[PDB]
C-alpha cells in the first residue's frame, strides 16, 4: 500500500514516533503534528482505519 | 568451633584437543596397514 | 531489466515504484516503467578500420569482460 | 647412468581387499590392492600398498589399459 | 679460510639491463659482509612405531600423529604440514630408524631395525640393518650457520625472495629495507 | 575506493570485482568438515569442487604477516 | 581560481623512460581541458536516537527500527534486511 | 591469535601454554593468555614519511580484497 500524509494528503515521507501520523515535510510537523491536542490523532487515524 | 577455625586455618598439564571430523586417515602398524577413505 | 536480443547482454536498471513502499527504508534504487512499448527494433551503421580488427585478435593477455 | 625397476602391461583385475576390522565412520578400509598385469609372454599378479589406489582413482585407470 | 667471504667480480659485471650501476655495486659490497648466527635445535634418534595421517578430502588440510621409540622411552609427537611432507616423501614404513631435526626440519632415514617378513611387491626398505638407537630420545645442540647480507635484504624484499636468490631477479630493493636490515 | 552517487550498478560491479568468487575461492581453502558435507551428505564428487589452495607458502611461520 | 584546470610542468619531465615524448606532452595537453558536469542526489543526513534490531536463531529474517531526528524534525523509520546488514557493518 | 579490525590481518602468536609444550615436532613458541578483555581499543604511535604513503597507495596492499 501506498503511503501518504495525514494532514495534507500528499506523499508521507516521515511518520512521527509519538503518536504515529504520517507527515509531509518539517513545517507541517511544527505546525499541526506536534502541538496537536491528545484525541485529535485518533480522528486521523479512523480515515484509514489505524486505531 | 569458630575460634578454632579462624586461629588455627585463618600436576601434569593435559594435551592439546585432537579433532579430525570428516577426513580420511592412513595408519601404519607394525604389521599392516590401512587406508581408511570416504 | 534491459535486454538486447542480438548480443545477449543483460543489463538490470533497478526496481520499480510499485514496490517503493515494501519497507520505509531499503538500499535499492527505484525507477519508473518505461513509456514506451517493450520491443524496439533499429538499424545501425558501424564503421571499423583495420587496426581495430587487428587490435582485437592480438591481445597478448586475452579477452576482457564487458 | 641409472637402473629403473619398472612393472608395465594390460591390467587384468584391480581389487582393493577391505580389511578384517574396519573403523568405525569411515567406508570401505583397505588392507592391499590387487593387480594383475598382462604382457607379451608373461603374466603376473601383485600385491601393493593402500596408498596407491588413491593415485589409480586420480589417474582413470579402469580395467583393460596399460 | 673458509666462513669469510671473498666477492671477486670483473670490471665489466656492473652494466645490467636490470639493475643500475649503483645497486649492482650496493649489492657487491653487501655481499661479501656475513652474519654469523647461533641457533638451537633438539635432535632425536629412535625406531618409528605408529604413524596416523588424517588428511581432508582434497589433500589440503594435513595433520597427524607419530608414536616413536628408542629401548628406553616411547614417546607420541603431533605433525604439521611441512613434517608430514617430509614423511611422505621417501617413505617410512613402522619399524625404521629416522633422524629428527627440530630447527632444519630434516628427514633422515637412518635405516631399518624390524626386518618385517610381509613385505608388499612395491616399496621394498633394502635398507642397511641398523640396531635401535638407545639413550635419550631428545638431545639438545647449540648449531651456528653464515649467511650473507644480501641474502637477507633479498629473503625480506619480497614474498618468494629465496627464489630471486638463485633467480637473480632481485630488481632495485629499496632503501627502507635496508635500513631495518642494518637496524635487525 | 571509487563512488559514484545515484547508482546501484557500480556497486554491484564493483563489489563483483573487489571480492570476485572464484579467485578468492582459488587463493584460499574449504574447511574439512564443510567438505565432508559437500562429498559424503550432498553427493557432490571431487572433481566438481571450485579449485582451492592456489596461494603460495610463505618461509617462515613469522613471514606470514606484517605485526 | 579554483574549477579550471592548470597544468604546470617542466621541460624536463618528459623525457620519461615508459612513454614516448609525444605521448607525454598529448597527455599533459589533455590534462588542462575539462568537462563541467552538474547533477543532482538525494541524501539522509541526521542524529539516530534509537536503533532496534530483531534477530532470529539462524539469522534469516531481520527486523529493524530506526528513530532518526534532526533539529527540526523526528521520525521512525521500519528497515529491510540490506538496511539492517548496511548498518551492522560500520556499526552505528 | 590477534585480529586488528582497521585491516582483517590476524597474526598467530602461538600455542596456549595451558596445554602440554613438549610434545610439538614443529618448534613452536608458547605464549600465555591475554591480560585484559577481548575487545580493546590501543593507542600507537607512529612515524611515518610521505613517500611511504604514495608508495602505499601506488601499489596497494594490505585490504582482503582481490
Amino acid at each position: 500500500a501506498k503511503k501518504y500524509c495525514d494532514v495534507t494528503g500528499l506523499k508521507g515521507f516521515y511518520k512521527s514516533p509519538t503518536n504515529n501520523i504520517r507527515y509531509h515535510n518539517a513545517e507541517i510537523y511544527q505546525l499541526i503534528v506536534k502541538p496537536m491536542a491528545p484525541g485529535v490523532d485518533q480522528e486521523y487515524l479512523k480515515l484509514r482505519g489505524a486505531n | 568451633l569458630l575460634k578454632k577455625r579462624a586461629g588455627k586455618s585463618r600436576f601434569v598439564k593435559p594435551r592439546r584437543p585432537y579433532n579430525s571430523e570428516g577426513m580420511t586417515r592412513i595408519l601404519r602398524r607394525y604389521e599392516e596397514d590401512l587406508f581408511c577413505t570416504f | 531489466i534491459y535486454i538486447e536480443a542480438n548480443t545477449g547482454a543483460v543489463k538490470r536498471v533497478g526496481r520499480s515504484d510499485a514496490y517503493a513502499t515494501e519497507f520505509d527504508l531499503e538500499t535499492e534504487e527505484y525507477v519508473p516503467l518505461p513509456k514506451g512499448e517493450v520491443h524496439k527494433k533499429k538499424e545501425i551503421v558501424q564503421d571499423v578500420t583495420l587496426h581495430d580488427l587487428d587490435v582485437a585478435n592480438a591481445r597478448p593477455q586475452g579477452g576482457q569482460d564487458v | 647412468k641409472e637402473t629403473k625397476e619398472v612393472y608395465e602391461g594390460e591390467v587384468t583385475e584391480l581389487t582393493p581387499e577391505d580389511a578384517e576390522n574396519p573403523l568405525g565412520g569411515y567406508g570401505k578400509t583397505i588392507s592391499h590392492v590387487i593387480v594383475g598385469l598382462k604382457s607379451a609372454k608373461g603374466t603376473k599378479t601383485l600385491r601393493l600398498d593402500p596408498t596407491i589406489y588413491e593415485s589409480i582413482q586420480r589417474e582413470k585407470v579402469s580395467i583393460g589399459d596399460v | 679460510g673458509k666462513d669469510v667471504p671473498f666477492t671477486a667480480i670483473a670490471g665489466s659485471e656492473i652494466f645490467s639491463l636490470e639493475l643500475s650501476k649503483t645497486e649492482a655495486l650496493t649489492q657487491a659490497f653487501r655481499k661479501s659482509i656475513g652474519i654469523k648466527i647461533k641457533e638451537e635445535t633438539e635432535l632425536i634418534e629412535g625406531e618409528v612405531v605408529e604413524i596416523q595421517i588424517d588428511r581432508s578430502i582434497t589433500g589440503g588440510h594435513k595433520q597427524g600423529k607419530l608414536t616413536i621409540k628408542t629401548t628406553d622411552m616411547e614417546t607420541i609427537y603431533e605433525l604439521g604440514n611441512k613434517m608430514i611432507d617430509g614423511l611422505t616423501k621417501e617413505k617410512v614404513l613402522a619399524g625404521d630408524v629416522i633422524s629428527i631435526d627440530k630447527a632444519s626440519g630434516k628427514i633422515t632415514k637412518l635405516g631399518r631395525s624390524f626386518a618385517r617378513s610381509r613385505d608388499y611387491d612395491a616399496m621394498g626398505a633394502d635398507t642397511r640393518f641398523v640396531q635401535c638407537p638407545e639413550g635419550e630420545l631428545q638431545k639438545r645442540k647449540t648449531v651456528v650457520h653464515t649467511v650473507s647480507l644480501h641474502e637477507i635484504d633479498v629473503i625480506n624484499s619480497r614474498t618468494q625472495g629465496f627464489l630471486a636468490l638463485f633467480t637473480g631477479d632481485t630488481g632495485e630493493i629499496r632503501s627502507e629495507v635496508r635500513d631495518q636490515i642494518n637496524t635487525k | 575506493t571509487i563512488e559514484v552517487l545515484g547508482s546501484s550498478h557500480v556497486t554491484n560491479s564493483i563489489n563483483n570485482e573487489l571480492f570476485d568468487p572464484l579467485i578468492s575461492q582459488a587463493l584460499s581453502d574449504i574447511p574439512a568438515i564443510t567438505q565432508y558435507n559437500m562429498h559424503v551428505k550432498k553427493g557432490i564428487p571431487v572433481e566438481d569442487f571450485p579449485k582451492t589452495g592456489l596461494f603460495p607458502e610463505p618461509l617462515n611461520k613469522n613471514f606470514s604477516s606484517n605485526i
